[PDB]
């Protein structure tokens, strides 16, 4: 991971201070699960706490993402998705 | 039992002396810190007591200590001493310590260093009262005290100051640790050489070793640290449902709210009694060191001192006062041997069946002759009956040599 | 961001809406109230000191210093010994009137010295001086069963489990 | 209104001070004295 | 942070969508990383 | 010291007539007409601000007795240093040179009068580090060389009697061509008559 995963805390706007706070954060050089689109792939990971995602790509494969309890029309689930128009 | 080590030669070494004398006059307001322009937290208050009052007092108590103790340690002169205009002080160089009129502050560049060196707002009932004394005041205050030190020597101190020129003022001193003064005026122009030279040498080591200012920037740390920790001690629920007053004031009726609002106002009273006490025994440890500075002042400056390391490492010739803020600087230069020679000793001598002992240092034998030598200063002179003085006889004395006392009437 | 923290756990700035601006928020000035007075005997007029805070905001003389501005006092330049301690290097009655002045460190003199001269006393003064020096207080003693929890036994159990 | 009296041997009330009359009635109840000694004294907190 | 939505419902798994190439599906070549994120 | 004592000593019995969140200070009264599961929290609080109360007085005379003993160790140490003996330290027993002092006592302290010496009624003087005499170069073995302007004297510091320079006053060291600001005069030899 190196040190990737951090994000602003709060809408709280900070100058030239250090601040420390306990939230829940992507731990620096901790090991990322790392896949391939190609097969010469979207496995389904649970969510726990959170999720950072990182996306290397150029044609823009990874369009979306869906998150639930179950994944199927027996619950209701949350669905992020990209159909080149707009951000749903 | 007959060896003893005599220094040919003597260095002039100047040590800093760093000692905090005040604190910021911080003052907190009990009512608007604990309770934050809210009625209803002000009339629970009421029933704590003359607590926020007793509070008030001991930061007030504290704050006119700190005026107290900076005038205690800087204003020891009745009147301000100014230096002459033409720095005619036989050799001796005083422009490092002595106030620059070029800068827009009357400092010296060592003590405009110590400014530079030490590096340092508006908040919710906390405030910080500026000092009696300004920064400006209290360099003309060291100004004044080392003019009077380098004009009268330590009769300042005493009463009038009386001038007397600086090479013999600083020949009185070297009678003061022991050493004749005719080897300052044999050596006059090695120990102005040897004082330039630490003058300069100390503003550099002032300059180049973090650190040196530790002690002063402790202090301030220390007060901005427990300033900033009551400040973050007001975002504590202390138990309460929210630590901001008016949100658990606004969300829960005053019958609920109540309990609520004491928790807080318990919490915050007991923080704010914990930061009166901190800053107490703080005070009191900055007030010990105030004293001490006072102490050193007048022992070190003001005279000079035979106290052992009280005024630096060595035999103390002289000291020099430099502001600082929050703290004076004390540039104390002191008399070190720099090489030391054996010589065959003998308590006595025998002489005509009397046993002569030295009215003033030591005999010393280089291995041929016998002399009687300042012990500071290896400077040999013939034994004498005007150096030496005649005791009982040589039957006495144990491990006495023999030796001709020249009696200066016989030739 | 919608809202700005200082350092400590203050609010420093807002984004304000209907504008989409940055507004910094000062806590507006307070500040203690100290009262120079001569002494009742002296006189019965006063000066009031508002500490830390500008008064071009809440009349008849105001003198603007660092430790904030005194009104009922006269800013005058000639210096003199300090009287009343006020701060920053101010110090106030003179003339029937409370005066304020920088203050003056003492009377300047300058020795005259030169390589060749020395001022030697002909005469001395014995002088006496007094210092006055605590060394005990009063040995005040407190019981605290008595003094928290008077005269009654369940207070004292409730003392107990402290 | 707060007041500081005067009490005398008798109990009777020889004198008052209103604490909100002048800021040098306020410095006399501050320090609980009919007469103030020279010097500053705090009495109390300007608040906007 | 780009968005803050009041959904209200709990979220156990996760699941990524991507764009299959037509040539029969061959994915572009791409990386995607999880992270899991720890108190 | 005496008054913050008793202002101490005022403030602490003054904090119970407070109530600390109780509905009455007096803790019979609040007791007399509560029952024994509400009268005991509201006893609870009225015990926790008066411990409070008493731990702060504690807390600030524990504090003054720590100022008091260090006063005291300097009364002491000026006992010691000024009265049963003579201090050469500047200042530690009053302005000017310490000749002796007397110890007064008073209520709770000491009253040091310190008697010193101070000099007074000054005058100039031309003064040289040494006196070349003969070849040689002299300087005072006690006191310093001054000139009132026709003759040159060897005198204490601390205090103007002229002296005729001689051989028993003054000590030879050296030669005049290395001391710098040396002037010539005659030392008086006692032998010489
Ligand atoms: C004494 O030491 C200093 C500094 O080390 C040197 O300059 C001087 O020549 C020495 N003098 C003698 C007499 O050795
Ligand atoms: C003292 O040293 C400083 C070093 O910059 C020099 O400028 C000054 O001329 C010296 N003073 C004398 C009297 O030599
Ligand atoms: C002479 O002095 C030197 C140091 O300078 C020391 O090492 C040596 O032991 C001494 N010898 C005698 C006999 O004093
Ligand atoms: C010792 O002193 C004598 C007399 O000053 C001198 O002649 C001799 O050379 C010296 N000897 C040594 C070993 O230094
Ligand atoms: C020192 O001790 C030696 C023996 O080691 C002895 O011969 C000599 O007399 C002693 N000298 C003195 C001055 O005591
Ligand atoms: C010194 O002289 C005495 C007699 O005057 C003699 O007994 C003694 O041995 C001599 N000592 C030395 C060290 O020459
Ligand atoms: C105080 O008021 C003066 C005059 O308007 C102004 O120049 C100054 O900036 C103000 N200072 C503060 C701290 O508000
Ligand atoms: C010294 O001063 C005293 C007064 O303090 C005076 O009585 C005395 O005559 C003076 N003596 C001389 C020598 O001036
Ligand atoms: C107080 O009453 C007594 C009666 O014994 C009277 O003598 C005195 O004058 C009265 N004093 C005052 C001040 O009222
Ligand atoms: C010494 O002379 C100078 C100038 O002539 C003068 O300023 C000073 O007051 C005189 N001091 C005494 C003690 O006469
Ligand atoms: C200096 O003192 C000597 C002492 O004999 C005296 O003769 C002479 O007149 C004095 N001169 C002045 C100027 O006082
Ligand atoms: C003092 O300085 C002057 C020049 O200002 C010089 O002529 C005189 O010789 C010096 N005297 C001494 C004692 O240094
Ligand atoms: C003192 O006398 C020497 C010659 O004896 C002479 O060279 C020198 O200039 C004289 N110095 C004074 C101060 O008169």
């Amino acid at each position: 991971s190196f040190t990737r995963g951090v994000y602003y805390p709060d809408k709280v706007f900070r100058s030239s201070v250090l601040h420390s706070t306990q939230d829940l954060f992507l731990p620096f050089f901790s090991n990322v699960t790392w896949f391939h689109a190609i097969h010469v792939d979207n496995p389904v990971l649970p969510f726990n706490d959170g999720v950072y995602f990182a996306s290397t790509e150029k044609s823009n494969i990874i369009r979306g993402w869906i998150f639930g309890t179950t994944l199927d029309s027996k619950t209701q689930s949350l669905l992020i998705v990209n159909n080149a128009t707009n951000v749903v | 039992n007959n060896s003893i080590a005599i220094p040919t030669n003597f260095t002039i070494s100047v040590t800093t002396e760093i000692l905090p004398v005040s604190m910021t006059k911080t003052s907190v307001d009990c009512t608007m810190y604990i309770c934050g322009d809210s009625t209803e937290c002000s009339n629970l208050l009421l029933q704590y007591g003359s607590f926020c009052t007793q509070l008030n007092r001991a930061l007030t108590g504290i704050a006119v200590e700190q005026d107290k103790n900076t005038q205690e340690v800087f204003a020891q002169v009745k009147q301000i001493y100014k230096t002459p205009p033409i720095k005619d002080f036989g050799g001796f160089n005083f422009s490092q310590i002595l106030p620059d009129p070029s800068k827009p502050s009357k400092r010296s560049p060592i003590e405009d260093l110590l400014f530079n060196k030490v590096t340092l707002q508006k908040f919710n009932g906390l405030t910080v009262l500026p000092p009696l004394l300004t920064d400006e005041m209290i360099a003309q205050y060291t100004s004044a005290l080392l003019a009077g030190t380098i004009t009268s020597g330590w009769t300042f101190g005493a009463g009038p100051a009386l001038q007397i020129p600086f090479p013999m003022q600083m020949a009185y001193r070297f009678n003061g640790i022991g050493v004749t003064q005719n080897v300052l005026y044999e050596n006059q122009k090695l120990i102005a050489n040897q004082f330039n030279s630490a003058i300069g040498k100390i503003q550099d080591s002032l300059s180049s070793t973090p650190s040196a200012l530790g002690k002063l920037q402790d202090v301030v740390n220390q007060n901005a640290q427990a300033l900033n920790t009551l400040v973050k001690q007001l975002s504590s629920n202390f138990g309460a449902i929210s630590s901001v007053l008016n949100d658990i004031l606004s969300r829960l009726d005053p019958p609920e709210a109540e309990v609520q609002i004491d928790r807080l106002i318990t919490g915050r009273l007991q923080s704010l009694q914990t930061y009166v006490t901190q800053q107490l025994i703080r005070a009191a440890e900055i007030r010990a060191s105030a004293n001490l500075a006072a102490t050193k002042m007048s022992e070190c400056v003001l005279g000079q001192s035979k106290r052992v390391d009280f005024c630096g490492k060595g035999y103390h010739l002289m000291s020099f006062p430099q502001s600082a803020p929050h703290g004076v600087v004390f540039l104390h230069v002191t008399y070190v041997p720099a090489q030391e020679k054996n010589f065959t000793t003998a308590p006595a001598i025998c002489h005509d069946g009397k046993a002569h002992f030295p009215r003033e240092g030591v005999f010393v034998s280089n291995g041929t002759h016998w002399f009687v030598t300042q012990r500071n200063f290896y400077e040999p002179q013939i034994i004498t009956t005007d150096n030496t003085f005649v005791s009982g006889n040589c039957d006495v004395v144990i491990g006495i040599v023999n030796n001709t006392v020249y009696d200066p009437l016989q030739p | 961001q919608q809202f700005g923290r200082d350092i400590a756990d203050t609010t420093d700035a807002v984004r304000d809406p209907q504008t989409l601006e940055i507004l910094d928020i000062t806590p507006c000035s307070f500040g203690g109230v100290s009262v120079i007075t001569p002494g009742t005997n002296t006189s019965n007029q006063v000066a009031v000191l508002y500490q830390d805070v500008n008064c071009t905001e809440v009349g008849s003389n105001v003198f603007q210093t660092r430790a904030g501005c005194l009104i009922g006092a006269e800013h005058v330049n000639n210096s003199y010994e300090c009287d009343i301690p006020i701060g920053a290097g101010i110090c106030a009655v003179a003339s029937q009137s409370i005066i304020a002045y920088t203050m003056s460190l003492g009377a300047e003199n300058s020795v005259a010295y030169s390589n060749n001269s020395i001022a030697i006393p002909t005469n001395f003064t014995i002088s006496v001086t007094t210092e006055i020096l605590p060394v005990s207080m009063t040995k005040t003693s407190v019981d605290c069963t008595m003094y928290i929890c008077g005269d009654s036994t369940e207070c004292s159990n409730l003392l107990l489990q402290y | 209104r707060t007041f500081l009296l005067k009490y005398n041997e008798n109990g009777t009330i020889t004198d008052a001070v209103d604490c909100a009359l002048d800021p040098l009635s306020e410095t006399k109840c501050t320090l609980k004295s009919f007469t103030v000694e020279k010097g500053i004294y705090q009495t109390s907190n300007f608040r906007v | 942070p780009l968005v803050d939505l009041p959904i209200g419902i709990n979220i156990t798994r996760f699941q990524t969508l991507l764009a299959l190439h037509r040539s029969g599906w061959t994915a572009g070549a791409a990386a995607y990383y999880v992270g899991y994120l720890q108190p």
